[PDB]
């Protein structure tokens, strides 16, 4: 329902009214992956958000998942202002209210508040040559962009349920980049 | 009060100076070839701000002339159109001060409560439109523009196909509407430049004044300072304007430059 | 020119290939413009959008059709009389 | 060196990116319907300012196209025309950056030793003309402008009479010449607007492009901030221009606004 919190370890990935994880306020380091429980990652890279979702048995959305979860949001609109630091509340100098961005399914801040990293690769590739930019866990080569969905508070007309940016390498970190978790539906 | 004043070519309908106070409620002031209002010519300088001569046209006042207000240019003025008053003129000033250097008082105009000035200016220091409208007839300068309660600047539609107009302002503040003309396959539009400081929520309505486009090309509508705090939103229905087989949305990026993008319209 | 059953798979998939391309769930290949574009039916814009894969080939596909025929060209916004879709889902054992 | 390069509509004569270093001396590059030079498309992002990809057209190089330089956005570029090279195009960026709210470096062009760019722009971050000339072909936007040693910005003479061009600049510095068009009968002229900061000694050369004025009428030529430090002087010999039976001189009035005044010419 909500974008990933910084204290996902104690709160879960989806909680109302908490600091949203981004390049600056990066998420707590996953305890399943050598995190001590209070240390945070040094940036907001795709790798980091993908690590966090796994730790909670979730993944980042694919395009087909995103365009679906976020339907019902107000299209081609953005939160405006200079920040959206908190889930379910209005943003810092928001020119429109948070609930304008609420999906048919009650996904809060579905679009145009913060780009969510995705779980699909394509778009713009990096150097066609080995680069050790993976938090020191190997090297990439011709590394394609890792999708970003929805738009953030500052792409006014660009944002929406199908908004998609395929430019950022997975090692990129910015304060407009957070994440939303998904997982399968099990019927027994 | 509900009076008629007619002036010939050479003169003006009203001259006020030396700290006067004029109110025109209702009635009419015509001055076909000349000015409707003139200010100064008989100087009396003073360190503290006296009654900085004020003219107020209110309760339905009609005023027409080549210029609506003509400033001498020693004295500071304070023109006010209120209560549905309507003046079509120009607002000019002397364009060289008598003593080159050291200051010169402000020329301030307030458009309020349903009023309507229709003209052009590069002489007004500070304009405040508040639930009123300025129909801008030609390229213009203003120092400090403020809007409120649905105040609008309405870039008058040119009968000359293709000719756009520019309003430059030093500082923008408050919250209002800007009706602007756009010419499709010529790829040109009325522009609005703010030079030092912009702030507040504003709205842009878009008039299709040049017929539909061959291609999809973007158009710059608003330029503002680098790290500006001002926001603009397309006022047309649904945040979009349909020009022929195309659809446009207002998107700004980088540095307070609010273009109007558009591409092929939904089938 | 060849009858429909020619295209039945080992698994009973009818017209499995060489009839209509099917949209896939995978992105890659030829990119769209390196500039935001509002071609998503009015649900936001896309930057450097990679193609949505299409598989199988179509009636016009000639000898290019088959179980591994794959075209990474069309962006998600494209639409033609020989682009269709086939559903797939998970297998549930309880 | 002395090579020739042609490109189709869908292409470019040169594409460079990721810290490339290109020098063109002599020769020729044409792209009738495309770009002469393209920058970007293959991302490599590092915070240290490495060798910000640079192109130099020198030693009498010829270069023609619909645009002289197209920037792929979010890499910094350093275009240089020197040694009498001539390029006519346009210089464009993408309008929207890929990531809304992040650092983008500058698009910097330097016109030097006898060179000559002829085109128009609203994409160039910092242009510096020095003993060279920018023939400006349409309305334009430049961040920091800087001139030196007879660097000029020749406003191109319109074929359409009455059609004036405007150059907007964030900051102005150094010392250069501006050729500008004047339409005396219409009371209209090319304008140069500086919005944040102006300084240095500049020269304006007026061209008559709409002859025979009914009266003597002032025409705004230059607009600068508050109390700017910039001086302008009319470079037409004797500091005057005779348009029919009228003489015009340049006068600076109030807050850095240089108009061209004039009245009936001495008998
Ligand atoms: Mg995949
Ligand atoms: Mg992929």
């Amino acid at each position: 329902i909500y974008l990933l919190g910084v204290n996902h370890l104690t709160d879960g990935t989806s909680k109302y009214n908490v600091t949203i994880a981004d390049g600056s306020a990066s998420p707590k380091k996953s305890t399943k992956f050598g995190g001590d429980g209070s240390a945070a990652y040094s940036d907001g890279a795709w790798y980091n958000f993908a690590e966090v979702m796994t730790h909670h048995g979730k993944r980042l959305p694919n395009y087909n998942e995103f365009q679906a979860l976020a339907f019902g949001t107000t299209e081609a609109t953005s939160s405006g202002g200079t920040d959206v630091p908190t889930t379910g509340v209005n943003g810092t100098g928001a020119t429109s209210a948070w609930n304008i961005f609420t999906s048919k399914w009650g996904v809060v801040q579905a679009s145009g508040c913060l780009w969510t990293w995705g779980n699909e690769f394509g778009g713009v590739n990096g150097a066609s040559e080995y680069t050790a930019n993976t938090g020191g866990r190997g090297s990439v080569y011709a590394q394609p962009a890792a999708a970003l969905f929805g738009g953030a508070w500052n792409g006014t007309s660009l944002s929406g349920s199908r908004a998609a940016l395929w430019y950022s390498g997975p090692s990129f970190s910015f304060a407009f980049f957070g994440a939303r978790g998904v997982c399968d539906h099990l019927i027994l | 009060a509900q009076s008629i004043v007619e002036a010939p070519q050479l003169g003006a309908a009203i001259r006020a100076g030396r700290g006067a106070r004029v109110t025109v409620s209702g009635g009419s002031l015509s001055a076909p070839h000349g000015n409707v209002i003139e200010t100064g010519g008989g100087a009396r300088r003073f360190p503290p701000p006296a009654s900085p001569l004020s003219i107020t046209l209110q309760a339905g006042a009609r005023a027409q002339g080549r210029a609506l207000l003509y400033r001498v240019l020693p004295e500071p003025v304070k023109l006010t159109l209120a209560g549905g008053a309507q003046g079509q003129g120009d607002i000019v000033a002397t364009e060289l001060p008598p003593i080159p250097g050291a200051s010169s008082g402000p020329l301030d105009v307030a458009l309020a409560s349903q009023a309507r000035w229709t003209g052009a200016t590069r002489a007004v220091d500070s304009l405040s439109i508040d639930n009123a409208t300025w129909v801008m007839t030609d390229n213009s300068n203003v120092g400090a523009l403020r809007l409120a309660s649905d105040g609008s600047v309405d870039f008058q539609q040119p009968a000359e196909a293709g000719r756009f107009k520019v309003l430059m302002v030093d500082t923008l503040a408050g919250s209002g509407l800007f009706r602007m003309n756009v010419f499709a396959d010529l790829g040109l539009s009325d522009k609005l430049v703010v030079m030092r400081d912009a702030s507040g929520q504003h709205r842009l309505w878009v008039r299709n004044s040049g017929s539909e486009p061959a291609s999809a090309n973007t158009m710059l509508l608003v330029q503002t300072p680098r790290g500006s705090a001002a926001t603009f939103t397309l006022a047309n229905k649904d945040g979009k304007v349909d020009i022929g087989t195309y659809r446009y949305r207002l998107a700004a990026n980088g540095n307070g430059q609010w273009s109007l993008v558009g591409a092929k319209a939904p089938p």
